[PDB]
């Protein structure tokens, strides 16, 4: 409920809505295991993948942004 | 049993002088040695009169006497490298005295020191003193500020000094003070916290510090 | 001779003797073994010795250390007690380290016990320190405070020079000559 | 001869003798076995010896180490105790290493204990280290601080040169000549 | 002759004798079996011997190793203890390996025990290493630091040349001539 | 004759004798059976023998192997212990194999112990190896490092030539002539 | 029983000179040897008067005396390679004295040193001293800054130094100091968390420009 925002595109809106949930995301990250979270984060994708390398994204984004469906059962 | 035979094997560690008051004066170089000597007398091993003396104690006693009879005399320190003929350094600018007055002063000092045959008065330059202080601070590459007052100079050394700096400064200050004393030039060492580490800031005429995004601090 | 005190420990006896000698009172120390030491003085000095024993509150109490309130021979230790013992040992180790510096004769150190709360739920507060020390005569106290502050600052995770208090003093005159015996 | 102290340990007796000799007081050490060592002096020197025993607070208390507060023989240990023992053993092994460097006579080292944190859901604070050392005469102290800092920096996962305090001092003059005997 | 020390171990005795001989003090070692070794000197040298024993804090402490804080005799083990024992055994095996290099007389090595965090959840940190060594006279120290760094780098999963500190020193002058006997 | 050391074992005794003979000190080894071996020298050589015993830190304490911390003979074992024993056996078997190559007199090998993490869930990390070896005089060291690297590379599932460090040295001059007896 | 017979088997380690004050002076090379000698005297094995001396102690003592009677004399060091004829190095540019004054100075030094037969005064060049200092730094390829003052030169070596650099630096400095002393040229070695090793630059529309020297330094984010 914040009347000063403005958007231009589906991406710019997605980002702002995701940013809204970080308050909850942080709580789940605090109280759950990093490695089980990472395992499910792999399992959502890697049935797609032709490759073994995981470094391909440097951690600083993905460590902050595990998905909520990955966080829930791990919590 | 002479006194020299009672002070130890290291004969030259101590120096015995006769005083006109019929008393022996033992000259020592430091506190530890002073107490090594004083124990012998306080035990009462020797039957005649004797006394133990050192340069810092004598400087203090003489300054206390000057405080009473010459409360406006400007001077530095008295050197006792040759205990029979001390050297007294006076300021050339901050005093005016005639030769007669200087002689009278000389004789009264000689009366205070019954072990000295004469006192040599030498006039020293304040500009020289101040210059040797500043040159030494520069040679040591310490950061400093200089303040001038009518009767003295003050060097302030303040900030987040390092261990190597603290050590160098301490050594230097202690070297200077043993030559010139602490009457004309004073040094002040002041450790304080660092505000800039990890903060963005603007410096120059209009400086300020970013405490955090959205918070501006303006210093005086 | 009149009896002043009985059943003293060795370190209590020597403190009493030292304080009496300073005021020109000749005293005698006697050992009775399992009964400890006894102190005696002459009649002409009895009055003075009594008044000084009162004024200094001799003999001295034993030395207090916080670890004595939370002895490790106990079946349960709270997170409060363990933390207290820890701090009460660090204090003593710092005092013993300062006594090795050049010129220092003795010292004492005090630390802020935040452990008087668990620090449960609340985040921890910053640490505060205080120290006292005695120096040999002819020491530049002003120039020696810096070293102590520098040394203490880095012994803890978060300390500011503003939060460190240091007080220094010089040794008193030496008591070398013996007191005179009553006529 | 008058008795100063009884029931001393070997190291205590030798420290007391060293301090008396420095001030020109001739003392004698006697061994009674199960009863320990005794120290005696002549009457003319008794007063002075008392005053120095007071001023230095002799005999010395034993050396304090943090592992003493958490005896490993316990049937139960928290993580806090284990972590404490660990740090208190690393401090000792570093002082034993520094004593082997060229010219060092002794050293003392302190580490920032942060084991008082539970580290629950919480980032670890950085480490802080402090050191004291004594050197042989004629050593360029200024140029020797660098070596120590370099050596200490890599002994821990995260240390900054800014967070390391080092204080150095030289050995005092040697006491080689014997004290004079009272006449 | 005056007694300096009693009940020494063999390795304590030989270190004391070495330190007295260096300063021209002739000393004698006596064996009492179950009572250990005793050290004695002449009166003219007693004062000096006392001063040196104080200055060097003799007799030496026994050598610490971290495995001593977590005996394998423990009734139970946590992961922290096992990991500690492991690291404390690797340090010793590396020092024993370095002594086999050409010219090295002795060395000491230290490791980052990051185990103090049991790595519950948190990822591991990289290792840091420190080493000291003593060389035979006439060794090009500058050219020999490279070999040590090269050797240590590959002993661990992740080490950078930047994270390895090495300090080297030469052996002191040889003590070959015997001390003079008091007249 | 003066006693240097008592209660030695066979390997410590032969090590001391070797080091003393190298410096021209004639020594004698005596066997007391259940009491072990004793080493003795003449008085003119006592001083030197003491100085070298200190400088080399003799006698040598025995060789450390990582399996000694997690002794296989136990009622219980855990994955960390099993994995440790395994690696500590491969290390020894490789050193024993290298000593069979042509010209090698002795060698030592080290492996990166990744077991200090469980490697459960966390992905396992690649291996690093280090080797030291001593050669007979007149050996082309440069041409012989290649063979060692080639041999070591294939002993593990994933090793890169970049991750293998090898340091070689030649045997010192032979000590064949006997030392002279004091006049 | 002469003194030489009491000092040991290694006769060559020490040198015994007769002093005009009726006292034996034992010249030593280092602290360890100095104490090896002093123990003999302090035990009291020798009955006549004797004293132990070395070059560093004597340099200190003489400088303390100069501080009192010649508080403005610019000088380097006194060398005792040949203890009967010491060599005293004075600056050429910073001093100004006549031959007569130099002779008087010579005689007063000789009066302070009763074991020396004469003192030779030699004039040295400051530019030479400073040049040799900078040449040795470049020869080691140490990173450094130079600062000049009326009375002296200061070389600063600071930042994230490497082990090999630290070793070379300490060796060089210790070699130089023994020749020229520490009066004219100073070396300051300080470790900082600064990867640039004291260089500093500011960025602007034309590119980088070098900063001036200063106390402030930017800790390396890397």
């Amino acid at each position: 409920e914040d009347e000063d925002v403005t958007f231009n595109d589906i991406s710019s809106l997605s980002k702002h809505v995701d940013e809204g949930l970080d308050g909850y995301r942080d709580y789940l990250i605090k109280y759950s295991d990093r490695e089980l979270v990472q395992f499910f984060e792999n399992a959502q994708l890697k049935r797609q993948y032709g490759e073994e390398t995981e470094t391909v994204k440097r951690d600083k984004d993905e460590i902050e942004k595990p998905s909520i469906f990955a966080l829930l059962p791990a919590y | 049993a002479e006194l020299d035979s009672l002070l130890g094997q290291e004969k030259e560690r101590f120096q015995v002088l006769p005083g006109r008051d019929k008393m022996l004066y033992v000259a020592a170089q430091n506190e530890r040695d002073t107490l090594w000597a004083r124990q012998v007398l306080a035990r009462g091993d020797y039957d005649k009169n004797a006394r133990v003396i050192n340069e810092n104690e004598e400087n203090k006693r003489i300054s206390i006497w000057l405080d009473t009879y010459y409360p406006q005399l400007a001077y530095y320190r008295i050197h006792f490298d040759e205990p029979r003929k001390p050297v007294f350094w006076l300021s050339r600018q901050r005093n005016t005295m005639s030769k007669k007055e200087l002689e009278v002063l000389s004789q009264k000092l000689r009366a205070l020191m019954p072990y000295a045959d004469s006192v040599n008065i030498t006039l020293m330059d304040d500009v020289t003193a101040a210059g040797q202080a500043e040159a030494g601070l520069k040679q040591q590459a310490l950061p400093y500020s200089r303040r001038n007052h009518k009767g003295g100079v003050t060097f302030v050394i303040q900030g987040a000094l390092d261990d190597v700096e603290i050590l160098r400064a301490r050594q230097f200050v202690d070297s200077y003070y043993r030559t010139w004393g602490g009457r004309y030039v004073q040094f002040a060492i002041e450790l304080k916290d660092d505000w800039l580490k990890g903060r963005s800031f603007q410096y120059g005429a209009e400086g300020y510090i970013k405490m955090s995004p959205g918070h501006w601090y303006f210093p005086s | 001779d009149k009896d002043l005190l009985k059943g003293l420990d060795q370190e209590q006896a020597n403190e009493v003797i030292a304080v009496l000698q300073m005021h020109n009172i000749e005293a005698n120390k006697i050992d009775s073994g399992k009964l400890g030491y006894s102190i005696t003085v002459a009649e002409p000095d009895f009055t003075a010795a009594v008044y000084w024993i009162k004024t200094y509150q001799l003999p001295p109490r034993p030395r207090v250390e916080i670890a004595q309130m939370f002895p490790a021979d106990s079946l349960v230790s709270s997170p409060r007690a363990e933390k207290a013992r820890l701090y009460s040992a660090i204090e003593q180790r710092l005092e013993q380290s300062l006594q090795t510096m050049e010129g220092v004769l003795s010292a004492r150190v005090h630390i802020s016990y935040d452990i008087d709360a668990g620090e449960n739920g609340r985040p921890p507060k910053p640490v505060h320190l205080s120290a006292l020390a005695v120096y040999e005569r002819g020491s530049p106290l002003a120039h020696q405070i810096s070293d102590i502050k520098r040394f203490l600052k880095n012994s803890f995770a978060d300390v500011d020079y503003d939060n460190i208090s240091v007080v220094l003093s010089e040794r008193s005159d030496a008591q070398l000559q013996a007191p005179g015996t009553p006529v």
